[PDB]
């Protein structure tokens, strides 16, 4: 059990059976003394598991397109750094078949159902495939732990097939990769404040020009 | 439900309800019939 | 009891058990928390289910019509304004004559179940009905269809609330409609309709 | 250590309670006995401590209440930008803001009252405000209908965020003890949190949308054309065309160049001559230097990590000979009773309410506000009677503190002992000086006067006869005034224009400030202020002291707080409670507040304020007089009440007619209050019975038995409306003077 900038207040209840522990925990968050809303440790984990696996599209989203354009069969149209791609228009845009603000309210909706729904298999279980839902009802109960319901809709093979070490070994595998990705969306947010060409560009002009280090240099500029 | 409707019977909600309706039918005959010094119908 | 409610997996509220048609435990606020106030408000959503299904038909129908070329009727948003064979205040006023007869006599009804239905002059044409709201009779079930088994009527009933329901929600819309939008309900369906990704509440 | 335990759902959200009034004190929850019922309801329906007797409900009932304290100020913001993008002709008064009335209220002609909406000018009309908003939005750079109008959508919206917050914290998720007396990082937070990232933030928008903007604006431009604040910070260039320090970036800010930001943070001082208000850049360093100072002193109190002090301690080792245990225990008093600390912020931020409005009439921070005649008044009164309550309102606290929650077993201190032993002391011999001062305050008043009237006014107090100059304030003013030459190298100017030298700063035709000077009838008045504030104090202290015991009374405190009297033996004890002390104070503390009102009127216009002739001499608003008028009684008669209230009382018939008419009825209501306090209760109860007598003979005879008033009620209407009707009278008396003539 390696442990990363551990505490007394961490060691205490940051026990190791919750999976991607490190004892890493100064700011008694996770303490099961104060549970109110938002604070208990499973709601935390809970939160934890989802904000990376986001990360985990987001990020190859945020970098996909333009490296994609740099050598792909993607028409060099929708090839553009993440930040304009529409999601900020000061940044930039692009026509789409919508009109922005049509996909949104669409885009809402469409999470609404999966989103509500993910939202009361936490607190009933097994409830959501209680109602009818045009079937589909069968898988929609969940195995009874939230933040991995699986069921052959979301576990559609079947890994952790049967070894719960692996699936310890798995999820160590799940969060860790989840704190990488945050971190690194963090990155490539950042660097385009200060950079502002661009996520993959930057690493090029550290590439071609390791001594860039624009670090020292901290020119702001959009 | 019940007890929503019991406050509002209790003295002084119905009073800035039934004060204001009154405010608001006075005002409405000055708007129509202004300056009215005297009561000219018979 | 496991009929569908509105939010799956919620728990309906104790005065809501599905024995009403249309009951899919929704009342958030509990506006329908005590017996009364909800024999009241069963009236009124009914009511309610009834006037926009003529509103949505007096709506949507002719301006339809009228924007294919068959016929003339205007706006409904400016109907009011149109001049007929008379003054339009007398019309309201003979309007209001005749609907308060009924809505005299349903009102008898809604206070005091069964005492209206005979005819006050010719007094074998009793009404049919016996549950409040649905007076069946002569007038009102010129063949019956009314006078049937339950989980037939709860069927219907509930044909009747989930078709008013969808009525009211369409008036209003073409109501909001009209003030944001210049033109009738139906270009506003048409204008979306050559780029719905465009044309929208978002201009 | 320091965590977050709460609790989930104490108190169950339902409507039940709504429908059983007085529901909260097990006294009036029986039913309405009397009339004296409706009146006990409202009496005790904020007194958290009289309903329960454990001290985690009062926590969570005042942090809740708290919340809806903040909500309504939000409700209030949110009209005030609403009211001024709507119905204001503030985009007008940013063209010529120097004679363009500022208005932001508008009638609807019903009776007649359209008479009210004011030719304000600028094609527009209505209620001329004097709260001073417009100063305040073009100090932000508004410069848009559209903005004043989206700030007021946010404002409400915080409005529904604290209303809901308010709820989730009593009913749904409410905070125990332990989360509340940890308060160490309650101060840790507020001092960093609050105050310290509040000034950076805000000295953040000055610097990147108030600066340039206004900038423009001051230079001269129309406001439509201005670039939209989100320019600059895109456009890097165009702050360039101002600021080239902006060229470099932040790396300076890094690298100890500091010296590269001098174009837009300096230490000017003095006043803008465009503008009339001060330098922002001064403004956009102060809260800056501000920022670094509050921070810092945010990591001082430990926490949970190993660093920082402890209160505890630090109370622990100041104790002193003269003092004996010094502030051992006084740690504990301060943190298990609400009326400590409300008795104690409320005298701190009742003083510092008071400081702003000295301040905000002397270094003037908005621009075009010096040469508003109509803000200064209004806002230098305002804050005085804020500040004025405010202050009482500490000692009627403290007073509860003592009755209530004192306890010399448990919570024993020794400084709050040693201050009760010898409190004979204390109140004689404040009671000496209010009688020294007494005397020799308005007894040179009084000798003034009577020899002015005998024709000798050779034996007068003033700067032609005997003289008394100041000169502790006149060798201060001195002082300020050459600061700027050693004592501050720093500085270009001094920090303001009052001080004994310089010269004045004109605006529009009109003076913004000049050096105040201090003559022998400025020397009077400071020490009648120094008279009534004594007064006043002794009143409030004698109080404090007081509240458990006296040589009267020896069981005063099993008594309580508020009660009317103990009957007429030993020779009469009406007015013993400490509530009758407080009672009493409001008087002095209306009296102390309407002279310093007073004072700073007729000594602005007479010495300070006024028009400028192009030539170059200046012509003050009463010519002035003050320092040959104002050291007679009568003086104050008839060269302030009775030469300026001409504007309120010749206005009727203009849109200053809603003064004429509260001038008359602030009377009317100061007087109605008299009735109250002079006569007594068993005159107005016997006949009460009479009445009721009548009413049994129609039947008509209520249920609820109608009593008159408590005796403590008798006084505490009787003290409201004569307060009600003197601060209202002054208001009437001031707004429509000042507005007419300048
Ligand atoms: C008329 C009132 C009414 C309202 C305001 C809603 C709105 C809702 N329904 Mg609901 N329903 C309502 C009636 C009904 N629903 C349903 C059948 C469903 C289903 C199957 C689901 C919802 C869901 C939802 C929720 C998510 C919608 C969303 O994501 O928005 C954007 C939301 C509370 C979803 C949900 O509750 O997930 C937890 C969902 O899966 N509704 C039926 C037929 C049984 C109804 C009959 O009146
Ligand atoms: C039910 C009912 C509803 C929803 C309406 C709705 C309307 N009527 Mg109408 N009416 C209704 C019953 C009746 N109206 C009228 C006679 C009129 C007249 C004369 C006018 C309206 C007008 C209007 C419009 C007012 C615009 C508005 O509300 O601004 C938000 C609106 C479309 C006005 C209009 O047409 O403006 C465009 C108008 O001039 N109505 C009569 C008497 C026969 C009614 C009897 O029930
Ligand atoms: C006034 C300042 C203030 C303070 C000191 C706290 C303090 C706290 N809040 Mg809180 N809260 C506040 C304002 C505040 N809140 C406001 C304005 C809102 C509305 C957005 C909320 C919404 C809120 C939620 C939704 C939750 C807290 C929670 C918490 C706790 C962690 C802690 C006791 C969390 C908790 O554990 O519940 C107590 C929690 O779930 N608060
Ligand atoms: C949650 C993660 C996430 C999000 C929000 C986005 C968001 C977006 N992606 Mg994207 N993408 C992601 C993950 C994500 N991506 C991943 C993981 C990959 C690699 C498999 C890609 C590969 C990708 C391509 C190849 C393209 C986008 C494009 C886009 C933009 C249009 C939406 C779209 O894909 O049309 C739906 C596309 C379909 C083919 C259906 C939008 C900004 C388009 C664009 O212009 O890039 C900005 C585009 O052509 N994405
Ligand atoms: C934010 C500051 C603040 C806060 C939180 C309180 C809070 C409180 N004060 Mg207090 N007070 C304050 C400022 C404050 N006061 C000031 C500035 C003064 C000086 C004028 C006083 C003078 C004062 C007195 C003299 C008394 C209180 C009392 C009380 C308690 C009951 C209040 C009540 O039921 O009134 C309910 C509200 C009203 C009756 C509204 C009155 C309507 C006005 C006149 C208009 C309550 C704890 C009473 C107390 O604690 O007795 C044990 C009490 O006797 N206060
Ligand atoms: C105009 C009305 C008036 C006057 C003159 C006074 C005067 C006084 N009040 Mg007072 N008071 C008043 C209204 C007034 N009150 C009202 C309405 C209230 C209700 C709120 C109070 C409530 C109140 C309290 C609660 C307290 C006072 C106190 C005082 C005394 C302190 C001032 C002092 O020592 O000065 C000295 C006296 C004067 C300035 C009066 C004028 C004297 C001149 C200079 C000369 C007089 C002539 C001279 C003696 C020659 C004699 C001639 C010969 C033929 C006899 C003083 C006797 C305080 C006190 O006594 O403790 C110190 C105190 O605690 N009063
Ligand atoms: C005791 C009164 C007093 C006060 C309030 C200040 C106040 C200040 N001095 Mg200061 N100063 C004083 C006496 C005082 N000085 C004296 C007696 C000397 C000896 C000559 C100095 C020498 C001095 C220097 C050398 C400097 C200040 C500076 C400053 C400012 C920081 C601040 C305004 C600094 C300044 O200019 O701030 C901008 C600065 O550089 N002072
Ligand atoms: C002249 C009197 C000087 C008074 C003086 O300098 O006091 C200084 C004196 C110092 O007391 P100690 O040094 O013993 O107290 C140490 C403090 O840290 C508290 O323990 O304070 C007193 O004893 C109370 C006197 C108040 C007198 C108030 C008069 C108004
Ligand atoms: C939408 C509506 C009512 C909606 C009520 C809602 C949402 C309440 C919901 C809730 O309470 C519940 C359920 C449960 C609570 O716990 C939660 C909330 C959420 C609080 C009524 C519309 C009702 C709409 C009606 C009645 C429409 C009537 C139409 C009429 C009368 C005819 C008009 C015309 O004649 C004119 C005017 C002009 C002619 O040219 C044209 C025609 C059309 C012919
Ligand atoms: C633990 C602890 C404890 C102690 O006691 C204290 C402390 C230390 C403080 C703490 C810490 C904490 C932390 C650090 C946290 C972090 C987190 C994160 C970062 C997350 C992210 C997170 C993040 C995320 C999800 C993200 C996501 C993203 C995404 C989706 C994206 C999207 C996109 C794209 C693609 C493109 C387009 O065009 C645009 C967009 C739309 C934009
Ligand atoms: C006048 C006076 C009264 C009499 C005042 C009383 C009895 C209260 C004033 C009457 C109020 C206004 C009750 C009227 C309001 C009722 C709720 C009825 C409302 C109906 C209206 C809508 C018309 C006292 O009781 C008293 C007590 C102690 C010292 C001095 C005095 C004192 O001076
Ligand atoms: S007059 Fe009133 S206050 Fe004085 S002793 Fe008698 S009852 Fe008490």
């Amino acid at each position: 059990r390696q442990l990363w900038f551990a505490s007394k207040q961490s060691l205490t209840y940051l026990d190791g059976t919750l999976p991607g522990d490190f004892g890493f925990d100064p700011l008694g968050l996770s303490d099961p003394e104060g549970t109110g809303g938002f604070i208990e440790p499973r709601w935390l984990a809970y939160g934890e598991i989802f904000n990376g696996r986001t990360a985990m599209m987001g990020v190859v989203g945020m970098i996909a397109p333009e490296a994609l354009g740099k050598v792909g069969l993607v028409p060099p149209e929708t090839a553009i750094p993440w930040f304009q791609a529409g999601a900020i228009p000061p940044a930039g845009t692009y026509q789409y078949w919508a009109d922005p603000y049509t996909l949104f309210v669409f885009e809402m909706a469409l999470i609404g159902f999966a989103e509500h729904r993910r939202l009361q298999d936490w607190y009933n279980p097994g409830s959501m495939g209680k109602q009818y839902f045009l079937g589909l009802e069968k898988y929609l109960g969940g195995s009874g732990d939230p933040a991995y319901p699986g069921g052959p809709i979301f576990n559609p093979l079947g890994f952790g097939t049967k070894s719960e070490k692996e699936m310890k070994e798995l999820k160590l595998k799940e969060i860790k990769n989840g704190r990488l990705a945050m971190l690194a969306f963090l990155g490539m947010s950042l660097q385009a404040i200060f950079t502002g060409v661009g996520p993959f560009q930057n690493l090029l002009d550290h590439l071609s020009d390791p001594v860039n280090n624009n670090i020292l240099t901290s020119l702001k500029f959009h | 439900m019940r007890d929503i409707k019991t406050y509002l019977s209790v003295a002084p909600v119905l009073s800035t309800l039934w004060f204001g309706a009154l405010a608001g039918l006075l005002i409405e005959i000055n708007r129509l019939f202004p300056d009215a010094l005297s009561f000219p119908f018979f | 009891p496991e009929r569908p409610i509105w939010f799956p997996g919620s728990t309906p509220p104790p005065w809501l058990d599905g024995s009403l048609p249309g009951d899919f435990g929704f009342d958030p606020w509990g506006l329908g928390s005590d017996p009364e106030s909800l024999r009241w408000n069963v009236q009124a959503e009914l009511v309610h289910c009834r006037w926009a299904m003529l509103g949505a038909a007096g709506i949507f129908i002719p301006e339809l019509l009228t924007k294919i070329g068959i016929l003339n009727t205007p706006s409904w948003y400016t109907a009011g304004e149109q001049e007929y064979f008379t003054d339009t205040t007398t019309l309201f006023i003979v309007e209001l004559i005749l609907i308060g007869w009924a809505e005299g006599r349903r009102w008898a009804d809604i206070i005091k179940p069964g005492c209206v239905n005979t005819d006050p002059i010719f007094p074998n044409n009793k009404l049919t009905g016996t549950d409040v709201g649905y007076p069946g009779g002569l007038w009102f079930d010129p063949l019956g269809y009314g006078t049937g088994s339950p989980e037939k009527l709860k069927e219907l009933r509930t044909k009747e609330i989930k078709n008013g329901r969808l009525a009211m929600l369409a008036v209003m819309g073409a109501w909001f409609q009209a003030e944001y939008t210049g033109t009738g309900p139906i270009d506003n369906l048409f204008a979306h309709l050559a780029d719905p990704g465009h044309a929208t509440i978002f201009r | 250590e320091v965590k977050i335990v709460v609790d989930r759902d104490p108190v169950k959200t339902s409507f039940e309670e709504w429908a059983r009034p007085g529901h909260f004190s097990r006294t009036l929850a029986k039913g309405p006995d009397t009339t004296t019922w409706i009146w006990n309801l409202h009496a005790d329906a904020h007194d958290f401590d009289s309903h329960t007797g454990d001290l985690e409900e009062i926590s969570r009932k005042v942090f809740s209440a708290h919340f809806g304290q903040l909500s309504i100020i939000f409700l209030w913001l949110s009209g005030m930008y609403f009211h001024g993008a709507r119905f204001s002709n503030y985009e007008a008064w940013l063209s010529d803001p120097t004679h363009i009335g500022p208005s932001a209220q508008v009638v609807w002609p019903i009776v007649g009252q359209e008479i009210l909406n004011g030719d304000v000018g600028g094609g527009f009309r209505g209620i001329q405000i004097t709260s001073g908003f417009f100063q305040l939005w073009r100090a932000s750079g508004i410069t848009s209908e559209l903005q004043l109008y989206c700030t007021a959508i946010g404002a409400l919206v915080f409005a529904a965020l604290m209303l809901f917050a308010g709820w989730f914290h009593y009913h749904k998720a409410a905070p125990k003890l332990a989360w509340f007396q940890d308060v160490e990082s309650m101060l840790n937070h507020h001092l960093a949190g609050l105050l310290g990232l509040g000034s950076l933030s805000w000295a953040g928008h000055q610097i990147h949308v108030s600066l340039p903007i206004n900038q423009f604006l001051d230079a001269g431009v129309d406001p439509k054309e201005i670039p939209l604040p989100h320019e600059f910070i895109l456009n890097r260039d165009l702050l360039a065309q101002l600021y080239p320090s902006f060229a470099e970036g932040a790396t300076p800010f890094f690298t100890l160049n500091w010296s590269k930001y001098a174009e837009f943070l300096t230490f000017r001082g003095g006043l803008d001559p465009v503008t009339g208000g001060l330098w922002l850049t001064d403004i956009a360093h102060h809260h800056l230097a501000i920022a670094i100072l509050f921070l810092i002193a945010g990591h001082m109190y430990r926490t949970n990590w190993g660093i920082g002090h402890g209160l505890k301690d630090i109370l622990e080792a100041h104790k002193g000979p003269f003092t004996g245990q010094g502030h051992k225990g006084l740690y504990e008093i301060l943190t298990t009773s609400w009326h400590a600390q409300l008795s104690l912020n409320l005298a701190m931020l009742g003083s510092t309410t008071i400081v702003v409005a000295h301040h905000m009439y002397s270094m003037p921070p908005y621009p075009y506000l010096a040469t508003d005649y109509g803000t200064q008044l209004s806002l230098f009164t305002h804050h005085m009677w804020i500040g004025g309550f405010l202050i009482v309102g500490a000692a009627a606290h403290a007073a509860i503190f003592m009755v209530r929650d004192y306890d010399p077993t448990t919570r024993y201190n020794d400084l709050l002992d040693r201050v009760l032993r010898h409190r004979d002391a204390i109140i004689s011999h404040l009671n000496w000086v209010c009688i020294f001062l007494g005397f020799h305050s308005f007894g040179l008043y009084i000798h003034n006067d009577t020899m002015s009237a005998l024709g000798r006014p050779q034996d007068m107090f003033s700067d032609t006869a005997i003289q008394l100059q100041p000169i502790f304030a006149q060798w201060v003013q001195n002082i300020h005034a050459t600061a700027p030459g050693v004592t501050a190298p720093g500085a270009t100017t001094s920090t303001s224009l009052t001080w004994g030298g310089g010269e004045l700063v004109a605006v529009g035709g009109k003076v913004a400030l000049l050096p105040i000077p201090l003559g022998t009838a400025d020397f009077l008045v400071h020490h009648i202020h120094a008279f009534t504030i004594h007064v006043t104090v002794l009143i409030l202290l004698k109080g404090v002291l007081f509240a458990r015991s006296s040589r009267l009374i020896p069981d005063k405190a099993n008594l309580g707080f508020r009660f009317p009297c103990d009957g007429p033996g030993r020779g009469g004890t009406c007015q013993v409670s400490a509530w009758d002390h407080v009672f009493l104070g409001l008087f002095w503390m209306y009296n102390a507040i309407s002279v310093v009102i007073f004072h700073f009127s007729w000594k602005m216009q007479s010495d300070v304020w006024g028009t400028i002739s192009d030539q170059g001499v200046v012509t003050h608003i009463t010519g002035g007089n003050f320092a040959q008028s104002s050291i007679t009684i009568n003086g104050w008669l008839r060269d302030f009440l009775w030469a300026q209230a001409s504007q309120v009382i010749q206005s009727y018939g203009s849109s200053l007619s809603a003064y004429g008419l509260f001038f008359l009825g602030a009377h009317f209501v100061w007087a109605f209050s008299l009735m109250f306090l002079f006569s007594g209760r068993g005159y107005w109860q016997e006949l009460i019975e009479s009445i009721v007598w009548a009413h049994n003979k129609l039947k008509v005879a209520p249920a609820t038995q109608p009593r008159a008033l408590s005796i403590i009620q008798g006084r505490a209407v009787g003290v409201t409306h004569y307060l009600l009707g003197g601060i209202a009278t002054t208001w009437a008396f001031f707004l429509a003077r000042i507005i007419a003539v300048g």
